[PDB]
């Protein structure tokens, strides 16, 4: 109808507007490419219903959706009524699936934050467009794809729900993004490039006065991935190389610099990969030495077309679901109905916004406690620093209110766990004490976001300070600064999680 | 003595529980004091005492004409 034809029409002047860039030559084609990779896409999945462009769907660019959307809600290219309500029984019989939208999105797939690219650049993927930029994650990272357009089939975006959340949001995306046009991919080393194995790496490691100003290339199979260490100004993440099936022998590798930040989200355990030009400097506390990426350092696949030559916790690695949410800022979640998540002890601030109910889980050295005693009984799984999560898809349940009115408090329980450093049925206990002192006295006494304040100098907290003659007698202040490196690099572990021991009630 | 403590907080670890019991019964001898059917009015009164030195006081933090006499009976 003609109806096609100005929207089409509609298309073409959005494109114009904000598709087109302003550091070439804006030239007119890129608008029929986009036209024909969309008909091409519409029609590939054969459940058109007689139209050659999905009508019921209508461009927006970020700015329009930031300003205007102020609800959750997900929005996929090629989805139906059926295809909605197949996901609606995938979300369980009690689930509530986010609203259906019918939209279209083009951006680029950049980590770059703002004007100070250096200076905001936490690793985090991005959407950017001429309206603005917003925030991606992506089950698989393939770095062929970034910084270059890509059309998005599958996304949803979640508003904030407090007002105390002053953050814009993000978007969640289900499948691989369309590439809008062919890219040229430039090729890879030609000429086969012989490896150390990590074996061999150990070996030089064991030669000490070997390695005077000697750069090499590593390459093995990883097995263990630490966390998203972050710091004042520099964040880096450590990644253990070594011969799987034993594994016995790891090597250690630091990836530092931030601009290399964003491989942390495309690493796989098991499989193994090639780095190169690796060098090699002191690091304080540690006798022994690390190969670390130089900046020119190249990331690749391990291909051998081009390669030649008182009592204790339990750690182990198991995957779970999450059915719900007992306290967002507390960071404690139900694992498969029958366990508790405490992610507490980790820097989850980008974390806490995407997950929710509904999302499966892998969990890679953990830390498994039973017996714990003071008020509650099942057994829970805690990461130590070493270790890290591994997120594989999203939910599909709709938020709920609460979170907006009696959550964010997450200040008070950043400081315990950080500036206090306390155990954990100590912390699950505070956390009690503190909804039960919550429940006796707020609102009417105070207001909630009053009395859950971060204890700044000059205003501490009621709830802390109450809890304080309590705490100091049961973990009185001398524990040893907890160190990222120690625990992540020093063997054995040492970690608040490795041993802990059984505590009554106090009060 | 201090009347600053008006409309504050106070935490204590150490303070007693007196509940104090009144009752109006007809119990004819001594033998009947088996059976349960002999009580016909009954109450209770409850409050608490604990020193203050004891206790922590917690100030609640809330965001000319005067004469000197001394008290001498009440």
């Amino acid at each position: 109808p003609s109806s096609e034809q100005a929207w089409l029409e509609d298309a073409q002047v959005f494109i114009q507007k904000t598709l087109c860039p302003a550091v070439k030559e804006p030239n007119v084609q890129l608008t029929p490419l986009v036209i024909d990779c969309v008909k091409t896409v519409w029609l590939s999945q054969g459940r058109n219903q007689g139209s050659t462009l999905p009508l019921s769907y209508s461009f927006v660019s970020v700015q329009d959706l930031k300003t205007h959307q102020r609800l959750p809600c997900c929005s996929h290219l090629s989805w139906s009524s059926s295809a909605y309500q197949a996901w609606a029984q995938e979300a369980g019989p009690n689930g509530n699936p986010l609203p259906r939208e019918q939209l279209l999105l083009l951006g680029t797939l950049t980590d770059l934050s703002a004007d100070l690219e250096q200076e905001c650049r936490n690793g985090s993927l991005y959407v950017r467009d001429n309206t603005g930029v917003l925030s991606c994650e992506l089950i698989d990272l393939d770095l062929s794809w970034l910084g270059h357009l890509f059309l998005f089939p599958r996304w949803s975006y979640l508003p904030p729900a407090r007002w105390n959340s002053s953050g814009e949001g993000h978007l969640e995306l289900w499948d691989a993004p369309v590439p809008v046009f062919p890219l040229t991919i430039s090729p890879g080393p030609v000429t086969p490039i012989p490896v150390l194995y990590p074996e061999s790496a150990s070996c030089l490691l064991r030669l000490r006065n070997k390695l005077r100003g000697v750069q090499r290339n590593l390459a093995g199979s990883l097995v263990r991935l630490s966390a998203l260490v972050k710091s004042k100004q520099k964040a880096y993440f450590i990644l253990s190389l070594g011969r799987s099936h034993p594994a016995v022998t790891h090597v250690s590798i630091i990836v530092q610099v931030p601009a290399q930040l964003v491989w942390h989200r495309a690493l796989r355990p098991g499989t193994a990969y090639v780095l190169t030009e690796l060098r090699v400097s002191k690091i304080r506390g540690q006798r022994q030495h690390v190969w670390m990426t130089s900046q020119s350092s190249r990331l690749l696949l391990l291909k051998p077309e081009c390669v030649q030559e008182v009592r204790y916790s339990r750690l182990l690695s198991y995957s779970g679901a999450v059915t719900g949410v007992l306290n967002e800022p507390a960071g404690l979640y139900e694992l498969d109905g029958q366990l508790g998540l405490c992610l507490a002890y980790q820097q989850f601030r980008g974390l806490r916004r995407v997950m929710r109910p509904g999302v499966c889980l892998q969990l890679q050295d953990v830390h498994l406690l039973q017996s714990v005693g003071g008020g509650t009984r099942r057994p829970v799984l805690a990461p130590c620093l070493r270790g890290a999560v591994l997120l594989q898809s999203f939910s599909r349940q709709k938020p709920g209110a609460h979170s907006s009115r009696q959550a964010y408090g997450a200040s008070l329980y950043e400081q315990l766990v950080w500036e206090r450093q306390l155990g954990l049925p100590l912390y699950l206990w505070a956390t009690k004490a503190l909804e039960e002192l919550a429940c006796k006295l707020c609102p009417h006494v105070l207001r909630h976001h009053q009395f859950l304040q971060h204890s700044s100098p000059g205003s501490p907290s009621l709830g802390l300070q109450l809890l304080a003659p309590t705490l100091d007698l049961l973990a009185p202040p001398g524990s040893p600064v907890r160190n990222a490196h120690n625990e992540i690099l020093e063997e054995p572990h040492h970690c608040p999680l490795q041993k802990y021991t059984r505590l009554q009630t106090p009060s | 003595s201090d009347p600053r403590l008006i409309g504050c907080l106070v935490r204590a670890e150490r303070f007693q529980l007196i509940v104090e019991r009144d009752v109006r019964s007809s119990f004819p001898s001594w033998k009947e004091l088996s059976m349960p059917g002999f009580i016909q009015k009954q109450q209770a009164r409850v409050y608490v005492q604990f020193f203050l030195a004891d206790a922590l006081i917690l100030p609640v933090p809330r965001p000319g004409q005067s004469r000197l006499f001394l008290l001498c009976h009440k």
